[PDB]
Parts: structure tokens; C-alpha cells; sequence
């Protein structure tokens, strides 16, 4: 098969969201911001 | 006052056409102020762009 | 069983209601991306400018 | 009706991705959207049930 750009990041997505799933990990946060609309956004 | 795609559409060509160099320093200021108030229109209908977000999500 | 036969037939509520709510994270996270995008664009210019 | 309203939704996020509006045209597709959402969600939870017989 030949993919195209958007079916590959849709097999990607579900890989990983069927491998991993939901795990603990730890860091320092680094760049906070939080935009208008309330989400937070950051690096680890 | 003007659309955004006007906003930085003008101030494209003042850049390249001052960055040029095709001036004395002295005389390009009749336009090199010019960039500041198209500048200031620019900025003035983002910022509030922003607000006008938060007022539709901040209901709640 | 009986039960199961509602079950059958009839849709599930709290997944729709799953899912109208994920939709709207998605519409909420994009115009931020796209706000940033476009801001930062004017910022450059503007820094060219200075 | 909820699914069209879903899928219409669903059309309104495809375009901001695609990132060709101008900013008007996005603020005003923006409050289309959020409008919607809430319109949709508050209706799926306000209807009841009925029932009649013979």
C-alpha cells in the first residue's frame, strides 16, 4: 500500500493511543503558557 | 484602520523597500514613520481579536 | 434478559455526550494554534522594522 | 438535529486546520462553532421520555 500523509499520522495515532495508553511520568516543567481560552500548554 | 492580510502586506513592502539602502538616512523618514503607525493598526485589531475570544469562552 | 434487550436497541447517551465535549477541545486548542501563528508572524515583522 | 449539527460542527474545525481564512472570517467561523457546541449539548440533555399505549 501507498499512503497518503493523512491516513500515515492516522494509523500513527492509533498506534500509539493502543500501545501506551496511560502512564506516570515525571519532569521539570520549562516554557509555561497559557493562552486565552484557559488550556495550559508546556514542556517536560 | 484595515484587514489584517493589508496590515502586513504594507508593512512588507516598507521593510524591503527601506531595508534596501536606497536612501540617505535623513530623507527615508518621511516614510520609516510610516511603518510605526501602520504598525500600531496592526497590532490594535489583534490584541482585540484575542479579547473577543475570551468573552465568547469566559461566559461560563 | 429483558435489560439486555434496551441494550440492543438503544444508543448510548453518556458516549455522545463523550463525544461533543472531545470535538470542542479540538475546535478550543486549534484557534489558539492558530492565533499563535499568526501573531508571531506580525511580531517578526515588526522587529524588522525596529 | 444533533448529528447534523455533529457533522456540521465537525466541518467547522477541518477549516481552521487548513489555515487559509482571514482573521475576520476565522473569529466569525470561531463563534459559529462554540455556539453550536453549546446548542447541541444543552438540547441532548433536555429531552424526556413519552410513552402511550393501545
Amino acid at each position: 500500500a501507498i499512503f497518503t500523509v493523512s491516513r500515515l499520522n492516522q494509523t500513527v495515532r492509533l498506534l500509539l493511543e493502543h500501545e501506551m495508553g496511560q502512564v506516570w511520568i515525571s519532569g521539570e516543567i520549562s516554557n509555561f503558557t497559557q493562552p486565552a481560552s484557559g488550556h495550559w500548554y508546556f514542556t517536560l | 484602520p484595515a484587514s489584517f492580510e493589508k496590515a502586513l502586506s504594507e508593512l512588507e513592502q516598507i521593510v524591503t523597500r527601506l531595508e534596501s539602502g536606497d536612501l540617505p538616512l535623513e530623507e527615508a523618514l518621511n516614510e520609516f514613520e510610516r511603518g510605526v503607525q501602520l504598525a500600531r493598526q496592526g497590532q490594535a485589531k489583534l490584541q482585540q481579536a484575542e479579547q473577543r475570544v475570551q468573552i465568547l469562552l469566559s461566559d461560563n | 434478559t429483558p435489560s439486555a434487550a434496551a441494550e440492543v436497541v438503544s444508543r448510548n447517551q453518556q458516549e455522545l455526550l463523550r463525544q461533543v465535549q472531545s470535538t470542542r477541545q479540538r475546535l478550543e486548542m486549534a484557534m489558539d494554534y492558530y492565533l499563535a501563528n499568526r501573531t508571531r508572524r506580525f511580531t517578526q515583522i515588526h522587529h524588522r522594522l525596529q
